[PDB]
């Protein structure tokens, strides 16, 4: 039982670690293409204000 | 009478007028160019001077060149005639066939049909396809929506409606191309004329066709769908005939009119569309309706810019339908086909009292077990299946077999599926949902239930695996 | 003469610029040579800035624009209820002119702080989640919020059709007169909606001011402005009214259009600088009158649309800072089949029991902090763990409760039939039963205390509250009815 | 008499469930 | 000497002067109006034009109507006989009971107190909220903040300590409703009549209300803080007395400098905010402020739109203050009332050596626990809370007690929560929190720390869940 | 001119992204309005103009063709972004090409499941 | 002035975020033009400036010195801002602080792993 | 930092020198003036530069962060022209060290900000890829010889896109 659960242990749990690490990727690339989408948003709202001017 | 070019910008020609000034949507006529060139104007800009946006190209205008008005709005050919022709948007043939001759013309801007004139009838109108005839049922005389990303699978779709639809119907349709491939009009052109929807050689066409592809300028994106509403409402109205107008793809129009906005120099709004984008979506949607004095069963293709639903483009598209078909990406690439995310495509017609109770209940069984499924895939990423408990695991076993029955072979898409066409009857896809719920299949392989027509034949399926 | 007069300088997207007008009001209408209307929003020192009412290809350069003298109005009274209206109050219905007999001004500033009394009596949605959880009073402003296809207009449309019980009477002050502008809607869907208000009979107590997506944008800028000043009508007369903005995110949208095309630079998500006040102006107009000016009261329920559920988003968070509370309606509940897919933890009354009965207070007290804390525990217990009895215990009647909270359409409740529903859930009469069977228990309890016990829903009404012989006799039926139900 | 063996711990996918009036493992 | 109107365009209103010159700042007064329309200089456009902004609405004004220069900024009625009554953001009475009879008038704009003038005193002022005086008490006499999104209790927690604070208030309060719900003034308003605390047929009066709302035009929203205040200087420097000063919603002077900015020409700064929102706050905030003349103990609801404490109008808010009490729609999603952010609320007198080592070492030990459950929350959501040590999942079941005994039924919460208010001394909330995290009640379950005020109701609670 | 001289032509355009950049800073300089990455409204047009230009022409015409290999660059295997989805939008499928195969040794890299050829097949000897 | 005698001062500058929208407001109403955040062109020419002037003086002018400690505000932890990522740049070091460190108990604030000094060893006496 | 990076740019222009008797010029641009006085004492100290004699292996040059936007944007284009020389005249296989790259499209998108252009994605200059490609291409093996170029990056955000 326990020779059965502790191979089914280091399977399931390499196969999360796996998994984690794909995500971390996944979650890291949606991080950045948020972070320079709001800074650009940002700059096309002041360059909007700014143009709409006298 | 006659007016001079004083500035050009892309699609965007001044002309001054020195003898009385045309009016807002008149169609000028530029002088001395190899083909027809219009200017529709937009606006009036003080100093006798109008602003105008031309139907074609502007390369080789030069000012002081010579404009006549028209006195009148773009006007095209409408009537039976119009049938198993191409015309382009303002109204000349581009199929070589010569002439147009109908007994009318009509201008391609006209008012909406008012609060008066509406139907509330709600019929139910069956494609054959499963997710859409289930959870999201289409409705004879109703507005329907494509929506998807590039490459997803709008047009392959609008394509088998064609297929399903437009055959079981007894009247007349009309397709537009608005802002897509040019060689898909090609394409759909020479399969009519195969099957016969398009005759060449008698009175018999039952389709009209209207194209202004992504080869087009700004202003013939912008204005090609009122050129093809506008041979719908002839049938409609003229006629009084059962109708369908078929769009690929809608988008073009709000994105067109985002290019012409840049050179009106209007301040943008958010996302550098122009600050009329909803305006203008809705004087044009409002005319793709059924009346109290003919039926128009539209279907209309909405590109998603870089799969994001929230672009403000197909955001305000959501409300001018009855029924949305609402494409996924995600899951495109799990080879589900047709791509339909059962949880974000609705219809005004799923409603017990419409339906029947049998049906309605089934739907949003369906719709439960997936939410339940969903709801669990932050764990199931990390951990997978196993990680559940016993309750959790029926769910997601049986959500995955829902999930694949939802898939099904298109006859139009034979070459990449491999797999013959299926149409299934409305009856066979409540029931085949019916028992998958009830847990009658419990003990089949989730793989016996992709890519099939009726429950049957994942019967068969999971029969010839083991 | 370029006083009572001008002439169009230009004209483009709605937006006319006119040379004189020299006497011309801040916000005066105008007419110009076609007869199309307009309103003067931008004077400046060589140039008025007139909004259309309509298509500009009505005006050209050159035309004359003509002083009215006078701000917007509307038709106003009785005589509007049961007609369809464009947001100048013109019939669209094709059932002939509207046969009003007054007039009121659409841009009135709302009452100040003395004119005004607390709120303190109940309106009732007929929605259980709503009455019992996030009640309404008359004056109240309460916002319906949520993703597209979530349900929104569903709660106003059944608000509506549940003052038929009260509207019926001879009691003019439990009577409730309900407004519906439709703002960016496409026609056959308020056409639909209609039809809906008609076969339900509740039409003849409704006013539609329909703006829908065709129509110019100052338009749907103004009705929601002209709808309340009907409303106001009933407000300022010793009469209650319900009006639903159906929705106000259409009409930021269709300002931002006006506002960037006078030239008005834009601020954050290109909305002009005062989208705030464009929307709070219009809310701060539904109040509760005090009795010194007539008792009356107008109650708005506005709709905004979110985007992939976010509440926490600029417009969203403006009206929420606006209105007495909001529900929140969310997509994952919905499908789950919660419907109303009400979010209890993130939706809000702002007035609270004030606006409840003795009865529905008695047995909703707690429940809304309860099925917070429910959902709470919800998630930190999902693995099977070692949960105690205490924790056991609120699982269980949080799964109840929220069963019990589910809803169908068109059959807007009577509040003492809500009660005699939520007393089973919150006595604790139905933790033993299966989750699933909840709603099977519902029906037949419902029909059973409504077939059978009629004196006692009668008296729970008339008391409006649970007397010490009301707790018997409901104990008595449930416990019985609940030991059938269970073998 | 049965009467079923596992562990005390998770994280080891099926383990328990595979197997699943007394019982060895929490 | 007279002006003309030259432009009107929303509240921003251009106005010509063939003679003098009216200085900024300087209130005017436009002629043929049926209620007084006051104009305030905002700039020196050059041509002899200034440009305004209105105090109330535009509508009907027409080019070329004459505008008197008053000689100076915006004046108010100050002294004992604002007490009692509501005025608006020129010193009108809005509560129908006549003129306000002063002979003492004040301008709204004035100079802040200088670095001489500051005081550097700081004592606790007990509010018997658990959360507030635990973590991040206040101070009398200092400047406290309340931050949050829309709907997420900054009003219900002023108003309760109103209640715990200003009822009893030997000196005077000050309320400034500033954009925010007229019910909520009128709500308030005969609230203080029950109470006593403003009387309508004697002297004895102890509260004076300023209300501009959200009915009104930026113009109004953007000065009416200014009034409030301008009343409240009165009473710190020429009654001297201890001065409470409330204001709802301090965000709303901002948000309506941002409506006009615009209009008055200006380049927008990040997130469409005018580019003066710092020194703008400065100037005003500076004058609200405790001197060596007297004391003003202020509390300021503060505004957070898109729930983003990065705003530029919250994010600027926060070195105005000695105390910050920020409030979270993720905790009062919860249930958890008020809705207090222990790991984000904090107090210049949180210091072992102004509140004693043992209040100190609670509050430090009740944010290390609350910090280290939020930091394994997302862990244990995946891998289980059978994956800890029995120390971890004695820190996860305290925390969670914690985070209950924090909540708390307000009086003025009572018809929102079904529950009695419960006001707690400083002591009881030491002692409760310092038992709990003692380990003291692990034996009891969660919810009996849940909305009660003393740890001996959590008792209680504790034997009534069972039976 | 090949594909109008009854001949046959083939195209590659290496890269798109790149073309596109070089129109944005046009575009900005020209002070058009920004959207999405900043790009101009009439980004898409100016890829759609162009690949419609490859083209089977019939036998009236001469029956000649011009074939586009247009090239697109991708951040980080993202081909949901605003360009690639402009392109995908205009051509007849795309052969993708993965880092994560590329670094294995897998070349071409080419991910064989999300490679389309939407009008290939037709156009593809019987043999293979 | 104490530089420059042979002698030793140290300055806090608390803070400079603060200083640098004091700035911007002068710079966007003299309509100067603005970029990322609203901040024009020249403001980390502003912070250079100032932050060069911190300096070591050889024996030959002196020996004396000037220590800057800037002081940033960042916002949601995010030191890739504007503001903070120019004064990151300009500076020999930083140190970081963190309120999950400081509610946690970790008081100083520091985040040892990201906090760094350029300068090192060579700023410490040999005990250390 | 700590990671030994000036020891291998003085070892670098020690051995290419040596081995394949090619110059060096080092190109601090955004350069901390009190780092450019350690580099130009270590660079004597290792004996990269002879102050006594005409032995030498690199030019140094210097656009230090306190500088205006212009002055930080060129100083790249002056190092590479100082290395120009040594390739175009006197056939030489040349080594650039630009220090660092980011800090020269920085000062470029300064310099684009200060000229009012419209600023482009994320704030860089609309003129990004040609501001970069005038100054690389230049940088290359011609018939003459070649310059090679070792570039520090700075990796904003530590976001590679
Ligand atoms: N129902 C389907 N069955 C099998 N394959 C499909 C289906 N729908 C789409 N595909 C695949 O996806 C490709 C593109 O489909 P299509 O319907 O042309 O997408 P679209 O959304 O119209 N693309 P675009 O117009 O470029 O934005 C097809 O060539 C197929 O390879
Ligand atoms: N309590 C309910 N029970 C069952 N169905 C419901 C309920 N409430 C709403 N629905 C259905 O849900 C769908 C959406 O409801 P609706 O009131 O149109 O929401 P909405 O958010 O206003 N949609 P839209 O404005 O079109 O984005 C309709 O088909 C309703 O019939
Ligand atoms: N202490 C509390 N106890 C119980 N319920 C509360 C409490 N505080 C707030 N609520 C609930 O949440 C609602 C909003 O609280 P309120 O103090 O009005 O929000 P706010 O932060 O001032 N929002 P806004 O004025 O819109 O910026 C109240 O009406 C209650 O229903
Ligand atoms: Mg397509
Ligand atoms: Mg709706
Ligand atoms: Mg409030």
């Amino acid at each position: 039982s326990t020779t059965s659960e502790q191979s089914a242990r280091m399977t399931a749990m390499d196969n999360a670690s796996k998994n984690a690490s794909e995500m971390i990727d996944k979650l890291t690339l949606t991080f950045n293409r948020t972070r320079q989408a709001v800074i650009t948003k940002e700059l096309i709202e002041i360059i909007s204000g700014a143009a709409a001017l006298d | 009478t006659t007016g001079r070019i004083v500035a050009v910008i892309g699609a965007v020609v001044d002309v001054q007028f020195d003898e009385g000034l045309p009016p807002i949507l008149n169609a000028l006529e530029v002088q001395g160019r190899e083909t027809r060139l219009v200017l529709e104007v937009a606006q009036h800009l003080g100093e006798s001077t109008v602003r105008t946006i031309a139907m074609d190209g502007t390369e080789g205008l030069v000012r002081g060149q010579k404009v006549l008005d028209s006195g009148a709005p773009i006007r095209i050919p409408v009537g039976p005639e119009t049938l198993g022709r191409i015309m382009n948007v303002i109204g000349e043939p581009i199929d070589e066939r010569g002439p147009i001759k109908t007994k009318q013309f009509a201008a391609i801007h006209a008012e909406a049909p008012e609060f008066v004139e509406m139907s509330v009838e709600q019929e139910i109108l069956v494609t054959g396809i499963k997710v859409v005839d289930l959870l999201a049922p289409y409705a004879k005389g109703g507005k329907i929506g494509l929506f998807g990303g590039a490459g997803v699978g709008k047009t392959v779709l609008i394509m088998e409606l064609i297929n399903n639809v437009a055959k079981a119907h007894g009247g007349y349709s009309v397709f537009a191309g608005v802002g897509e491939r040019t060689r898909e009009g090609n394409d759909l052109y020479h399969e009519m004329i195969e099957s016969g929807v398009i005759n060449l050689k008698d009175a018999t066409s039952k389709v009209a066709l209207v194209y202004g592809q992504m080869n087009e300028p700004p202003g013939a994106r912008a204005r090609v769908a009122l050129t093809g509403l506008t041979v719908a409402e002839y049938f409609r109205d003229q006629e009084g005939q059962d109708v369908l107008l078929f769009i690929d793809n809608i988008f073009r129009f709000t994105q067109a009119g985002s290019e012409v906005s840049a050179l009106l120099g209007r301040i943008p709004s958010a996302v550098g569309y122009q600050p009329t984008l909803a305006t203008d979506m809705g004087t044009m949607q409002e005319r793709i309706t059924t009346t109290k004095k003919g039926s128009i069963t539209s279907v209309q293709a909405i590109y998603v810019p870089a799969d994001d639903l929230t672009d403000p483009a197909p955001a305000t598209t959501f409300a001018h339908l009855d029924a949305t078909t609402v494409l996924s990406r995600a899951i495109a690439e799990l080879g589900i086909y047709p791509a339909v995310d059962p949880l974000d495509s609705t219809s005004r017609i799923m409603d017990p009292n419409i339906v029947g109770s049998e049906h309605y209940d089934v739907a949003r069984g369906v719709q439960k077990i997936l939410q339940d499924y969903k709801s669990l895939q932050d764990i199931i990423a990390i951990l997978g299946m196993d990680e559940l408990s016993e309750e959790d695991k029926l769910t997601v076993s049986r959500a995955r077999k829902i999930q694949r029955f939802l898939s099904q072979p298109f006859q139009v898409a034979e070459v990449f599926t491999g797999h013959l066409g299926k149409l299934v009857p409305l009856k066979e896809t409540i029931k085949g949902f019916q028992q998958i719920l009830a847990g009658e299949y419990d003990h089949l392989p989730e793989q016996a239930f992709y890519m099939v027509g009726p429950i049957e034949e994942a019967v068969a399926k999971a029969d010839k695996l083991a | 003469d370029l006083e009572e007069t001008g002439r169009v300088l230009s004209i483009g997207d709605g937006i006319a610029r006119v040379h004189g007008l020299r006497n011309v009001q801040a916000e005066e209408m105008v007419e110009f040579s076609s007869g199309l209307k307009g309103m003067s929003l931008n004077l400046e020192p060589d140039n008025v800035g007139v909004v259309v009412f309509g298509n500009d290809k009505l005006i050209k350069e050159g035309d004359i624009v003509k002083r009215t003298g006078a701000i917007v109005d509307v038709p106003v009274g009785e005589e509007l209820l049961g007609r369809v209206v464009d947001a100048l109050g013109n019939a669209i219905d094709g059932k002939g002119p509207i046969g009003s007999k007054a007039r009121r001004r659409v841009g009135l500033k709302a009452p100040g702080i003395i004119p005004r009394i607390s709120v303190r009596e109940p309106m009732q949605t007929g929605i259980k989640a709503v009455d019992s959880l996030v009640p309404i009073g008359r004056g109240q402003r309460e916002l319906i919020i949520g993703d597209r296809q979530t349900g929104k207009t569903s709660i106003a449309i059944d608000t509506i059709i549940n003052q038929k019980r009260f509207n019926d009477g001879t009691d003019e002050k439990k009577k409730l007169y309900c407004i519906y502008v439709a703002i960016g809607q496409k026609r056959s869907t308020v056409a639909q909606l209609v039809k809906r208000l008609t076969d339900a009979d509740a039409m003849k107590y409704t006013i539609v001011v329909s703006a829908t997506a065709s129509d110019a944008a100052p338009l749907q800028y103004l009705a929601p402005y002209s709808g309340c000043s009907m409303g106001e009508y009933f407000r300022d007369n010793g009469k209650h009214a319900l009006i639903i903005y159906d929705d106000l995110s259409k009409q930021a949208v269709a300002y931002r259009q006006m506002s960037l095309l006078l030239r008005r630079p834009p601020g954050r998500e290109a909305y002009p600088g005062d989208v705030f006040y464009l929307h709070s102006r219009l809310l701060e107009r539904a109040a509760k009158m005090n009795d010194a000016f007539g008792g009356g009261s107008l109650t708005a329920l506005p709709v905004i649309e979110t985007q992939a559920g976010d509440v926490s988003a600029y417009i969203p968070t403006n009206v929420i800072s606006i209105t007495d509370g909001q529900i929140f309606l969310e997509t994952e509940l919905f499908y789950k089949g919660i419907r109303p897919a009400i979010n209890v933890g993130l939706s809000v009354s702002r007035v609270g029991s004030a606006a409840q009965t003795r009865a529905m207070k008695q047995v909703a007290g707690t429940m809304k902090l309860e099925l917070a804390q429910y959902r709470e525990v919800a998630a930190f217990a999902q693995f099977g763990s070692d949960l105690d009895a205490a924790t056991q215990q609120l699982l269980s009647r949080g799964v109840r409760l929220t069963e019990l909270l589910k809803q169908g359409q068109y059959s807007p409740m009577a509040i003492e039939e809500q009660v005699a529903v939520i007393y089973a859930g919150v006595r604790g009469y139905l933790d033993k039963l299966e989750p699933s069977k909840i709603t099977k228990f519902e029906n037949a309890f419902l029909s059973h205390v409504i077939s059978q016990h009629q004196a006692l829903l009668g008296k729970i009404r008339t008391d409006g509250k649970i007397s010490e012989e009301s707790d018997a006799k409901l104990k008595e039926i449930v416990t019985n009815f609940l030991a059938g139900f269970e073998a | 008499l049965i009467i079923g063996v596992s562990s005390d711990r998770g994280l080891c996918g099926a383990i328990h469930s595979s197997v699943a009036i007394i019982g060895v493992g929490d």
